[PDB]
RNA sequence: AAAACUCCAGUUGACACAAAAUAGACUACGAAAGUGGCUUUAACAUAUCUGAACACACAAUAGCUAAGACCCAAACUGGGAUUAGAUACCCCACUAUGCUUAGCCCUAAACCUCAACAGUUAAAUCAACAAAACUGCUCGCCAGAACACUACGAGCCACAGCUUAAAACUCAAA
């Protein structure tokens, strides 16, 4: 099946991030994962001070790696990502385009659900 | 908007766990409950505090802290007249809400008939 | 009835007529009744497409002497 | 039709010789998956600021 | 004779109201859409009656919100200050 | 404590209006459900009592909404005496 | 109201437990 | 519930009373009320309705009959021996304009 | 005009108070509990400047969780802050209790100015297990 | 054990196979797929080898094959995950249902019964 | 009000092997018990029904052993206030326990007390409440009570127990 990867790095502009992306692509190709495309979300700002490997990070970027990984290499990829130092965090999430958009008609006013008690004068 | 009440009560046609478990039967009455009033206020304390502070700082004479004590007296009189006008208005005047008497009268005018 | 569907289509396209509905006159012919009568007399000829029927009904209403207030 | 579409789409992938150019094009490009909505249901993208 | 009513498909039926996010795609990467459904002060998720969506729609919305908060794409206890000048959709009553 | 500082639950004061801002903050906290949540978590609540209290709150809210809708529907006939005697 | 039998059974069980704890 | 054979159909959540059997029941109603006054009978109009309480009282007054559009006491038509006098001729026909 | 939201530290922050912005304003933390409250004024560079509570005056036992004691503690803290030059403060409320606004009123009456009322109640998200429910 | 690349059911009776390259063959296989695909492939192979016509889905033989596939899957999940009570109960119930269906088949048709017993290898034991 | 700690209290920089606000105005999954922080994998049976105490498999939490951590809550414990007496209702610190691995008798108000499979109410109409009342097939129970969630017997990885289950005596009862 298809999966995604929200890769989070530190602040290195070009060389170190390119090297980490090269290492990730090599690991994916060695673990039997066909890399499709790559989406760059740009260097943004972290919503909170993260405490990953050793140092505290407060200014990192985001990357998206699209690939087709089998159902036996996900744990190995997670271990390889956790073993990295320049990688803050990264969860392997399946691709959202697999689940198609289900059709709907909206809401509907539910009537008064009667027929719950007896009809005695009491 | 009122929420749904389909699969809430434990009935014969509900093969699931009961969501809502009321103690009284869900049958609306024709009376409005009495509103709450006269609670613990304990207001107007900063004037007394500053008066005690002025009395403790200098001497315990009356001409030393005249401003603080006259402000405390004015605040106490204002609180008293405010309580008086509140007790006067809360017996015939309705602001925002309505009087429970007219409410229960209107409910008795159009009562509920659950027994069909 | 079918005139109910015709009036539904008329209210969906145009809307409320400029004349006030007088519920006291038994023979009160409003804009909806005239539209239904025109649609019926045009269907009695021999047309199937609803768009052509609607256009012909609008032309007949504009020719009989009334202003069609449509929401464009 | 689906397998023909898949065959036409698979022509643009990443293997072994397309790595440096691909990472350069990725670093030299940005994408924005953020878009707002209104009360009427229209899609408004913040890229018009 | 011919003036008798016929039980048809019940005319005078207005089309059912859709939703503000029915013909769209709910994803966790979208931060603006996930932040427009949260309080700008305490960062609380509004109820079902405040937003005005269905069951599956609100479920996907809150799941995407939680995924973005866990993975690291949107604050939890507060709202991003750069997403404040946006068209309000939820029904509020405070501030005044 | 890893998030930002003065952003969450932050108001402003306009020309010394410190009581209005405090009342606004209190209303926001009561609408978001935080003071009641703290008062509930002040003591450990058992899951049985938790479910019972939740069901009680839900049924009371439903009854209050029904009564409010009935009052809003019946307020249209809150007139005087159009027919004297009779 | 309707718990007298349950209280009697509880008292009997308590007496049985006391007898078991004794000897 | 007891209003199915007396209603033709529904026109936008509005019950339409059929006039086919309505005229048949009205002819039998007017025939039963005509022979009552023709054979020296008492007709009482009881209709607790404040909206039309003035028109009913004047119709029974000009025709020499009786009306009762006010508050109906408890033991009136039943315990008529302790609410008026010794013996009171009970009306053999009572018309209800508003049930 | 006048946005209730706080200014961002990012671009141009257009609010000035005594020649200073908003991030360089000293903080006045208040920890109001169910029976005692403490008021400490800390500068922007995280340096203690003043500290006044109910226990550092003369109140003992349950007399610390009152409005008068909290007001006196706030007045004392405001005076100790004015003795060194603070003027502008940022009140931080921590926890609930009777003396929740009395400390703020005392800090205001002491001679200080409050421009932002903040509160960071440590509400646990199903965190630690509290004590058992007492039998009243 | 089917090979990792053997074109599953959804991509089997489709024209154009020799013209397909390698990446599409590797993606449309059993490596980047789901275990349900392998189970369906095993069921189809069993229905093509053992019984004759595989089009009859509502027949008893197809139900027996499906229950056997489910039993094998539950046994694999149990030998892979030890502490699993719900899956063990489901496996026992599936075994009981398969045994009851085999009993019914033997009572109504012994030929296909013994054919299935020879094919799948299982033997209907008489309950004591 | 004690009593407890004065290596205590306060903002800040550095930190988890339990629990997962706001989505909870949702009725969802699962045979039931039970289950709502995120990510990945396997997966939730049966194209007539019922059907075990002559069987099999699960089953809230409470109790044990063999290996460890231990903020917090808390059986027991010791101290501190009132009462003629308080081993409890109020407070302080802690153990067994709530956690991870494997093995035990399987305990409940296991209460939605309503056995499962299907249907109905203008033919059928209920002592009274509760959740209005009935048609076809099938398993276990009842017919006064305490005695007795009781000894023995029959089976148990359990040796203060679990499953099944009486006799003796009293009364006009409950
Ligand atoms: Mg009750
Ligand atoms: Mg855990
Ligand atoms: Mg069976
Ligand atoms: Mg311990
Ligand atoms: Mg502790
Ligand atoms: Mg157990
Ligand atoms: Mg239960
Ligand atoms: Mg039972
Ligand atoms: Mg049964
Ligand atoms: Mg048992
Ligand atoms: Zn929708």
């Amino acid at each position: 099946p298809r999966y995604e990867l929200a890769l989070i790095l530190k602040a290195m502009q070009r060389p170190e991030t390119a090297a980490t992306l090269k290492r990730t692509i090599e690991a994916l190709m060695d673990r039997g994962a066909i890399v499709r495309d790559l989406e760059n979300l740009g260097e943004r700002a972290l919503p909170y001070r993260i405490s990953a490997h050793s140092q505290q990070h407060n200014r990192g970027g985001y990357f998206l790696v699209d690939f087709y990984a089998p159902t036996a290499a996900v744990e190995s990829m997670v271990e390889h990502l956790s073993r990295d130092i320049d990688v803050i965090r990264g969860n392997i999430v399946k691709h959202p385009l697999t689940q198609e958009l289900k059709e709907c008609e909206g809401i509907v006013p539910v009537p008064l659900a009667e027929k719950l008690y007896s009809t005695k004068k009491r | 908007a009122t929420p749904s009440l389909r699969g809430r009560l434990a009935r014969f046609g509900n093969p699931r766990k009961p969501v809502l478990k009321p103690n009284k039967p869900l049958i609306l009455a024709n009376r409005v409950g009495e509103r709450r009033r006269e609670k613990g206020e304990a207001t107007c304390i900063t004037e007394m505090s500053v008066m005690m502070a002025c009395w403790k700082q200098n001497e315990f004479r009356d001409d030393a802290c005249r401003k603080e004590i006259q402000g405390f007296l004015d605040c106490a009189a204002r609180a008293q007249e405010a309580r008086k006008m509140r007790s006067i208005q809360e017996t015939l005047g309705e602001s925002g809400s309505l009087l429970p008497n007219k409410l229960n009268k209107l409910l008795q005018r159009f009562p509920n008939k659950p027994y069909l | 009835y079918h005139e109910d569907r015709i009036r539904a289509k008329f209210y969906s396209v145009y809307g409320s007529g400029q004349r006030a509905f007088d519920l006291f006159n038994p023979n009160f012919k409003s804009t909806c009744q005239r539209f239904v009568e025109k649609y019926t007399e045009l269907q009695k000829l021999g047309e199937t497409d609803e768009e052509k029927l609607f256009v012909e009904t609008g032309k007949a209403l504009l020719a009989e002497g009334v202003i069609l207030r449509r929401v464009g | 039709r689906e397998v023909l579409q898949l065959q036409e789409e698979v022509k643009n992938f990443i293997t072994r010789e397309n790595l440096e150019a691909r990472v350069e094009a990725a670093l030299d490009s940005r994408k924005n998956y953020n878009w707002a909505i209104t009360r009427e249901g229209l899609v408004v993208r913040p890229q018009r600021r | 004779n011919e003036d008798l009513p016929i039980s048809m498909e019940n005319p005078y039926k207005e089309p059912l109201k859709k939703c503000i996010l029915c013909g769209k795609h709910v994803d966790y990467k979208n931060v603006q859409l996930l932040s427009q459904f949260v309080s700008p002060f305490t960062g609380c998720i509004y109820g079902r009656h405040i937003t005005g969506l269905c069951g599956k729609k609100q479920k996907e919305i809150t799941k995407a919100i939680k995924r973005a908060q866990i993975m690291g794409f949107m604050p939890v206890t507060y709202k991003d200050p750069a997403y404040l000048k946006d068209p309000k959709v939820c029904n509020i009553r405070y501030r005044e | 404590a890893k998030h930002l500082k003065f952003i969450a639950r932050t108001v402003m004061v306009q020309e010394g209006n410190v009581e209005s801002a405090y009342r606004t903050l209190n209303r926001i906290l009561t609408m978001d459900g935080l003071i009641e949540d703290i008062k509930h978590r002040r003591y450990y609540e058992k899951p049985c009592r938790r479910r019972q209290r939740e069901s009680y709150e839900r049924c009371r809210r439903i009854y209050n909404m029904e009564m409010a809708r009935k009052i809003n529907f019946l307020m249209r006939k809150n007139r005087a005496d159009p027919w004297q005697g009779c | 109201k309707n718990v007298l039998k349950i209280r009697r059974r509880k008292m009997n069980h308590h007496k049985y437990r006391k007898l078991v704890k004794k000897t | 519930r007891f209003m199915e054979p007396y209603i033709f159909g529904s026109r936008l959540d509005h019950d339409i009373i059929d006039l086919e059997q309505t005229a048949t029941h009205l002819q039998l109603a007017l025939n039963f009320t005509a022979h009552m006054a023709y054979r020296k009978g008492i007709i009482l109009f009881i209709s607790r309705n404040r909206q039309f309480s003035y028109l009913i009282e004047n119709m029974a007054r000009d025709c020499g009959e009786y009306a009762h559009t006010r508050y109906f006491r408890g033991g009136m038509l039943t315990n008529a021996r302790l609410l008026f006098g010794p013996t009171v001729r009970l009306p053999d026909l009572i018309i209800f304009l508003h049930t | 005009k006048f946005s209730i939201y706080p200014p961002i530290p990012g671009e141009e922050s257009s609010l000035r108070w005594a020649g200073k912005k908003f991030e360089e304003i000293p903080i006045a933390h208040i920890k109001a509990s169910h029976n005692n409250t403490q008021i400490q004024v800390v500068s922007a560079s995280n340096e203690p400047l003043a500290f006044a509570s109910c226990g550092t005056e003369g109140f003992r036992n349950a007399k610390k969780g009152t409005g008068i004691a909290a007001q006196t503690a706030g007045i004392a803290a405001a005076a100790r802050a004015k003795q060194k030059g603070v003027i502008h403060i940022r009140v931080v409320v921590k926890g609930l209790g009777p003396g929740r606004l009395s400390a703020m009123h005392g800090l205001i009456m002491g001679g200080l100015e409050v421009i932002s009322i903040t509160d960071n109640t440590p509400i646990p998200h199903n965190g630690c297990r509290p004590r058992k429910a007492r039998k009243l | 054990d089917p090979p990792p690349s053997t074109l599953l059911k959804d991509y089997q009776n489709v024209p154009g196979i020799e013209k397909v390259d390698d990446v599409v063959k590797r993606l449309l296989s059993l490596e980047m797929a789901n275990k349900k695909e392998m189970l369906k492939i095993k069921q189809e192979q069993f229905m093509k080898k053992i019984v004759a016509n595989p089009e009859d889905t509502r027949s008893l033989e197809a139900r027996i094959i499906a229950l056997s596939v489910k039993i094998r899957s539950y046994e694999e999940h149990l030998e892979k995950h030890r502490k699993d009570k719900a899956h063990k109960r489901y496996l026992l119930m599936s075994i009981d249902q398969r045994k009851k269906m085999l009993k019914n088949l033997r009572n109504t048709n012994y030929d296909v019964f013994e054919k299935i017993c020879w094919g799948l290898g299982i033997e209907y034991t008489f309950p004591p």
